[PDB]
């Protein structure tokens, strides 16, 4: 968090109340046709009646798409599933691509569950039976309540519980002087330890005195706990916990990711509605950003087909910067983002576009900005002038090497000397290719 | 219910003079494992034996006999209007059959098969007159007297 | 013989139902529910040498210490003890 | 810290057996 | 509140939208035209209803959105649950687990269903009073006493020590609505007839009643139990394999098991133990397979345990995976013997204008006829799909600025928004230095 | 029961002197093949020559697999018939040469006499004996008998939970232990026990059941290949982490053959050489049809039957190697090769009836014509396929039998594979690749 | 060289550990003081009287070759020295050699 | 950071395994502490006897 | 190494093993580590039985028992082994080669481990 990284600066779409797209705002500058697109898209994302809906961010490098797909996830929140995705991912030694994509495609849609959780605290003061004058077939004594009073910090209370108590109390051998807690929603007593009050400094005992509980007796919370259909189909398929054999064979034996099966994911999808049918659970169907989809090969891309037909999938945002490339996994078949067309006619594409040179030196002045870097009028001019040869992110990656090299030399601030002997340390891909070709027989391959 | 068509013990490897700490090594392994993981792998028994045996369905009994699918279906009428029910064969071995039918159908009977100790018919006769839960009394027609 | 009878009735407040335990002996009753006393807090020793709060035990002396130096002191006194009174 | 030496071993081995640990008092 | 289940390409589909002559409306359950497709796909499913031909190939061929989906996403919603629909892509058989021969097994096998069904002895009532008096220390037989109740009865049972032992870990109350099944001794409850007493503390917030069962106690009801062939294959292999039912990780079954299953169902079916409820494979996107998985197409067909067999593809003469030879639809030409093709003809302007109809009243989208017009007009110049597309979109242009009516400017919004395929490669084919590799 | 593709094949129909009846047992032609084919059925049942390999060679269509399962039908179910797919060899868990070493054991089958050990009783007492042993005493309707069980059992019966007047099953030859019920003398103690009763046992405590059990010698090697048979923590813990099947040496195969000619030797075996069936060997690759090579030289193997509809075609694994079937010529010297011809009119015509009436569909004479003169053009296999659409349209008209008018309905719905390829052709830029 | 003795069981008696075996040819009858070893091996396989048996003295290792009154009693000496010779291959070693239990994997691969 | 108990084990004394007494020493200190349960357990698990050198730590 | 003459704990829990070897040369009394205890009666070690002890380590390997005990019984399924010839203690000095490989390959699994997962491994 507190590293810089390359999209540090995306803090969302810089988009106006009517969803025009500002010229700088939020980190963003520029693409404003582009912007206002994801901010559609953001809008049908928070709308959560759309299912298996693609969009393709199509555009040459260096045009904001990463970085468009990040304010689209900044936009959302952290409530909202984003599972970022490169195409190499697919490609696994444990499991075959259509699982990784299904995977990946259930960690986009998420859970959100709401739970009152109510307890009863305290360290046992009484445990008294409540005998009946009449006892049951004359003979005995017969006990309609068991009164145990917990005592906390700030209060004591009694409580009269059930008699069938009173086996849970010998199994976990409450006595008094005993932290224990009890579930209302379970009816069930739990010996947290003994209190620490009755410890003496001769004692050796690691686990079992415990402090005396702060607040009320009656502690009562509402507990919001986030879950991916990912993660309850992978707790599942290879369960943890159990004191079985199979149990122990899953932590003997390595883990390994196993194609999990329609039987399970269609069990789980049953239990997810019944939760939410109940009201215990809201679902949160996110966004599954796949960039650099190119990668994918043919199979992958035939099975984003079923994929996004789905009613059950999320919002995909895919990413290219490829051209009439060839399709992997293909021999001699070129598609206009190396994706086949049958699944270019699922996707709406939004284009970005190159930035003029005041753009480059706006986003140039937002990166030094983020960098805690100071820059002078005349240093961004030469660097932005750099940035209209080279590329946009040469220009960028100069601005922490010449900070570097003026704090060196005892400046606060990068001056246009600065900048440039650092392009005169480090080489473009255009220079360097320039003299790859002047001495290529003096290279290898 | 599948089985394998074959069952075999693991191959044992057999020398002369073995070293002789070879073979009580791997019994205490083996007991140690056992007593470890024998009880984790009760809750496996029952996929073990329908793997291991596997017994006739109960159900076939009727559908084999015409006369057991006509027998079901008087008796279900029978006992859904409330009456009792005595059955007579000629031969004690259809008896055997009628028991193991009645239970199937979980009919609660007594037996009469000629072969009870005369001091116990009279017990058997008073109990089916006295107890009104007995459904039906399975007997031998040349038999009782 | 000795049992414990678990019962659960239907009776009217329109109907609401209650749970009772009846124990056929006293003995029973007792063992399940011996109504133990609260337990006392001991009490925080202190070193006789350094005023300090107790973390040792000596266990010849019996006598509890929170520094080498006041085990030392004491295992001199109980030296001088054995010398005196033999 | 708290390695053995040739010194103290030797030490030990040679020296006779400590006196026998004394009953407890309760003082 | 939104379900697991949201608009999709194909939610508006209800079934084929046939009469009784399996004749195809105009629109009627979703579909739109298509009439000679929809009719060959009844035709198919009323095969599949009567389920006695095994091995029935089927070929649903045309061009990109012509509804070959569609098609097959009607004939799953008008089988219904009963009967078992393996829809799977092309794609998915190539597996590091298991070889494609046992892929396409498994998948052949999860669209056949065994059901048995059986009559047991059920005893479903309210209780009114249990007891139940054990030994106060030591091992001892526990002796127990339980009263159920309906509308028109009231029984007391005498209990045995197994039976004690389920209500007691079942922790059976005084006014739970209780199922005892006599042979297996499950208990299940299901409500309560009434509330606790309110004097006991930590015992959280009651929740509704149940209604006390009627009639008699001990009925006597159906049992229904539906398992597929992969299923029993997998439970059948292995100790393990129940867990293989939901990790996948079957491995690959051996042939074995497999006839040993085959022959025991075919047992039950002539002992009238269980029914064989034969279903459909749907595998979208054929043209992935590649010879091998054809060549054991060929052959799996065969089998009298084989399903109706459904394939979507929009190849033309296109060279098969795995080789170098052009085949119709790439696919071998000994498998297109042994396959009906169903051709889906393009669209026209009125049924575009009506599929646009169905997707707006799926997606609660109020769209005026203008826009209708414009809509359809793009959809003809560029594809149903990238209409459908707009449709939402529009409506979230329209929301957003405070509408209620989808008009042609929020079309033209969208349009200019969002490209199609045309316009992405003409913007792509201007800048084509700037992209990477061409 | 089903109708499959080769449900109407019940032989080959030849007559006593070994011609091929024209129409006889769901055969049409072949008469020269079904003539050939009689002769490999009586080779196989002749049961002296090993590793004989024969190849089916005709265009598609043609009726190879009819025959190769016609001489199934012809061996019975007593002899073995193992069909595999050229594709099924390239699994992911063992070599393709395994695989096919493996489908060349199940094919050969041995009849094996065994005698089964039953204790079966009433439970009267289950005493403990100081590893602790058992003393069990079982009662039946004819006798009492008390028993003393390894520890191994005791185990198995409190699995089982087997208490003091439980019926139990016990084989002595496997130790395997069911409980089948409390005893129906008990049904009435309690109202809800949560038991199922069953009688008492009507025969003797101790009985000794001789059956014949049908295995291969594939079952064999994978008993004693992956064993589960001792019933120990090791048998559990193999099968628990090593699933999958594995490469079974040739070591372990001549203990199994050692191991069966003791059995036949005893006079308790019955060896039954049996038959394989590949019907898609072009999809071997070039390694498996140099491992047949040898397999089949091989004394042990049974006779394979191979199927091919390729023409001049490229041996898969190969670069450019092109050989008459996709089969290179050093194992079509080692192959008898029966051709298939194709189909007349005529007998078109008779295979379409004999599927319709396997069917139960009845069609006019003038249907039978115009589907004949469809199978004609087209082929044989969309032709046959067409009879349950037209009987399906026939009965939603109300009609009990196929006219024209449902043929000529159904042909127009449905399109074959000519007419597809001409609609590709026609409108090749609006289809994909 | 190992000791091999094969002969018919006459009596076998096992005591609460003590026993005694008695085995015969058609030339000689012996009775043996049985060790607590191979009492614990005879107790695993079961030896009843009149069954022929082979037992390797050093291991226990009893194979029951039939019953007799079906394999004819030996004839000759019921304690013979036999010189048996193995023709081990260096794969055989390595496996054997490889890990514990690893003589399996000649069977069965998963070397 | 965590704090430690270290000496060398004088006597175990475990009364019956419910409750016992544990005393350690150092070169210029020694004490004695009183056991519950688990401790006696894991005292017996690692077979600690007089004359060892252990360290027991007071959190786990 | 050598034939055991004498086996016995010596109780305070168990202080040490007082083991009497006897070789053909004489006979030495050792006293053991109390930990070598659990390895002598898990090789199943009584008198009359002839076993090696490593000073190192604390193995225990029992290589059969001692032939003068041959006779005891007239068939037991026992490997009976000569008194050893030397003495009781051997001490040689020795030179062995290993490379890296065999150091690495030493450290990449565990050995031993009376844990139910060293076990299983
Ligand atoms: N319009 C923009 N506003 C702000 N920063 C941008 C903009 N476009 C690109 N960047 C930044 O420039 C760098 C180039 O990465 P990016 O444009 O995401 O490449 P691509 O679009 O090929 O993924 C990133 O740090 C990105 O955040
Ligand atoms: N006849 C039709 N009736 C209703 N919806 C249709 C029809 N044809 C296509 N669609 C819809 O238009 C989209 C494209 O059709 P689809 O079946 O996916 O084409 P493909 O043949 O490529 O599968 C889907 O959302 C589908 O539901
Ligand atoms: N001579 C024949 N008589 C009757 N039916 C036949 C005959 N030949 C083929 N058939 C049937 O026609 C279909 C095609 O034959 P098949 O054996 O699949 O040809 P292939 O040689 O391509 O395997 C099958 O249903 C088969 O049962
Ligand atoms: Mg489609």
């Amino acid at each position: 968090t507190q590293r810089i990284a390359s999209h540090s600066h995306v803090k969302g779409l810089g988009l106006d109340e009517s969803g025009l797209a500002k010229q700088a705002a939020s980190g963003l500058v520029g693409q404003e046709n582009a912007r206002e697109a994801c901010g559609v898209i953001v809008e049908l994302i928070k709308s959560k009646k759309m299912a298996g809906r693609a969009v393709l961010l199509a555009g040459p490098p260096g045009t904001g798409k990463t970085a468009l797909a990040l304010a689209i996830a900044q936009e959302l929140g952290s409530k909202v599933p984003f599972c970022p995705m490169v195409g190499s991912e697919v490609y696994s030694t444990e499991i075959k691509k259509t699982e990784v994509l299904m995977e990946n495609f259930r960690r986009a849609i998420g859970l959100r569950i709401k739970e009152t959780k109510e307890v009863y605290e305290g360290e046992v003061t009484e445990l008294t039976p409540c005998e009946t004058e009449n006892p049951m077939g004359g003979y005995g004594k017969t006990i309609s309540h068991v009164i145990i009073g917990l005592k906390t910090a700030k209060g004591t209370k009694q409580l009269k519980l059930d008699p069938s108590i009173f086996e849970s109390l010998q199994k976990e051998r409450v006595e008094a002087g005993d932290v224990i807690y009890i579930e209302a929603n379970s009816g069930a007593v739990k010996r947290q330890g003994r209190c620490d009050t009755y410890a003496t400094e001769f004692d050796l005992e690691a686990e079992e005195y415990v402090p005396l509980p702060k607040g009320d007796v009656h502690k009562k919370k509402e507990i919001i706990q986030d879950v991916t259909l990912h993660d309850l189909d992978v707790a599942n398929a290879r369960p943890q916990g159990g004191q079985d054999i199979l149990s122990m064979m899953g932590q003997l034996m390595k883990p390994k990711k196993t194609e999990i099966t329609d039987k399970l994911r269609g069990e789980i999808n049953k239990v997810v509605n019944k939760y939410i049918d109940q009201g215990i659970a809201e679902l949160v169907p996110g966004v599954l950003f796949v960039d650099e989809v190119h990668m994918l090969d043919i199979e992958c891309f035939t099975y984003l087909h079923r994929a996004l037909e789905s009613s059950i999938a999320p919002i995909v945002i895919f990413a290219s910067n490829r051209g009439n490339c060839v399709i992997r996994g293909t021999e001699d078949i070129t598609s206009p983002h190396g994706i086949p067309l049958d699944l270019l006619d699922r996707v709406m594409i939004i284009r970005t576009m190159l930035y003029t040179p005041q753009e480059m030196k706006q986003i140039i002045k937002i990166r030094a900005q983020t960098e805690g870097i100071n820059i002078s009028e005349e240093a961004l001019n030469h660097l932005g002038e750099i940035g209209t040869k080279t590329t946009l992110r040469y220009s960028v990656q100069l601005l922490t090497p010449a900070n570097l090299l003026a704090k060196i030399n005892g400046k606060d601030s990068i001056e246009k000397e600065h900048v440039e002997e650092i392009s005169e340390l480090f080489y473009d891909a255009k220079s360097s290719a320039k003299i790859l070709a002047d001495q290529q027989d003096k290279y290898m391959k | 219910f599948v089985m394998p068509p074959v069952e075999a013990p693991p191959p044992s490897l057999h020398a002369c003079h073995p070293p002789p700490w070879l073979a009580p090594r791997q019994a205490a392994f083996q007991e140690q494992l056992a007593s470890e993981l024998w009880p984790r792998a009760r809750p496996l028994h029952r996929i073990v034996c329908n793997m291991r045996t596997q017994f006739p369905d109960l159900r076939l009994i009727q559908y084999d006999c015409g006369k057991l699918q006509t027998l079901a279906v008087l008796l279900r009428q029978l006992k859904a209007e409330g009456h009792r029910v005595l059955i007579f064969t000629q031969m004690t071995r259809m008896l055997d059959v009628l028991e193991q039918f009645l239970t199937y159908h979980g009919h609660l009977y007594l037996r009469l098969d000629g072969s009870t100790r005369v001091e116990q018919r009279q017990a058997l006769m008073e109990r089916f007159n006295a107890d009104k839960r007995i459904f039906c009394f399975i007997l031998s027609t040349r038999s009782g007297g | 013989g000795p049992i414990i009878t678990y019962h659960s009735v239907t009776v009217p407040l329109a109907r609401c139902s209650r749970t009772f335990i009846t124990f056929s002996d006293d003995a029973t009753f007792e063992e399940w529910f011996p109504q133990g006393r609260p337990p006392k807090v001991p009490v925080r020793e202190v070193c006789p040498v350094t005023h300090r709060p107790a973390l040792y035990r000596d266990p010849v002396t019996d006598i509890p210490y929170a520094t080498a130096r006041a085990f030392k002191i004491i295992r001199e006194a109980y030296k001088k003890y054995i010398t005196a009174h033999g | 810290r708290h390695r053995l030496s040739r010194r103290v071993l030797l030490e030990v081995a040679t020296a006779p057996d400590p006196p026998p640990r004394p009953k407890p008092v309760k003082m | 509140v939104t379900r697991i289940e949201r608009i999709g390409a194909h939610s508006h589909i209800r079934g084929l939208g046939l009469d009784d002559a399996l004749e195809p409306r105009q629109a009627s359950q979703g579909m739109v035209g298509q009439l000679a497709a929809r009719r060959a796909a009844g035709v198919v499913l009323e095969m599949i209803r009567e389920g006695k031909i095994a091995g029935r190939a089927v070929l649903i061929a045309g061009q990109p959105g012509t509804g070959k989906t569609a098609i097959a996403m009607g004939m799953a919603q008008a089988l219904g649950p009963d009967t078992p629909f393996t829809a799977i892509a092309g794609s998915e058989i190539f597996s590091l687990e298991m070889s494609k021969t046992e892929a396409l097994t498994q998948a052949f096998r999860r669209s056949i269903g065994v059901r048995i069904k059986e009559e047991t002895e059920i005893i479903e009532g309210e209780v009114v009073e249990i007891q139940i008096d054990r030994p106060a220390t030591g091992t001892g037989s526990k002796v127990g006493k339980l009263t159920l109740k309906t509308t028109e009865m009231e029984t007391i049972y005498d209990l045995g020590t197994k039976m004690i032992e389920s209500l007691t870990k079942d922790k059976v109350q005084a006014g739970d609505v209780i199922t005892i099944d006599k042979a297996t001794g499950k208990i299940s409850k299901l409500g309560r007839s009434f509330t606790r007493a309110r004097d006991y503390d930590a015992m959280g917030s009651q929740t509704k009643f149940v209604q006390c069962p009627d009639g008699e106690l001990q009925k006597r009801k159906e049992v229904v139990h539906t398992v597929s062939l992969h299923e029993i294959d997998v439970i059948n292999s292995r100790t393990q394999g129940f867990l293989a039912l939901f990790s996948g990780d079957t491995g690959e079954i051996k042939s074995e098991v497999r006839e040993q299953i085959n022959a025991k169902v075919a047992e039950w079916r002539e002992e009238g133990k269980a029914e064989i409820i034969p279903g459909v494979l749907f595998i979208d996107e054929v043209h992935m397979l590649d010879i091998e998985s054809f060549s054991f197409l060929n052959r799996a067909l065969e089998s009298d345990m084989a399903p109706v067999l459904i394939m979507a593809t929009n190849r033309g003469i296109t060279r098969i995976r795995g080789t170098s030879y052009q085949s119709p639809h790439g696919i071998p030409i000994d498998l297109l013997d042994r396959l009906l093709i169903v051709s889906t003809t393009p669209y026209s302007e009125k049924d575009t204008k009506q599929i646009l109809r169905i997707r707006c009243e799926e997606e609660d989208v109020e769209m005026s006829e203008d826009a209708y017009t414009v809509l359809t007009r793009i959809g003809l110049e560029t594809s149903l799909r990238y209409a459908i597309q707009l449709i939402t979109a529009a409506s979230l242009v329209c929301r957003k600025r405070k509408g209620t009516e989808v008009q042609v400017d929020d079309i033209k919004r969208v349009y200019s928004l969002f490209l199609d395929e045309s316009r992405s490669t003409q913007y792509m084919k201007e800048y084509q230095d700037a992209f990477l590799f061409n």
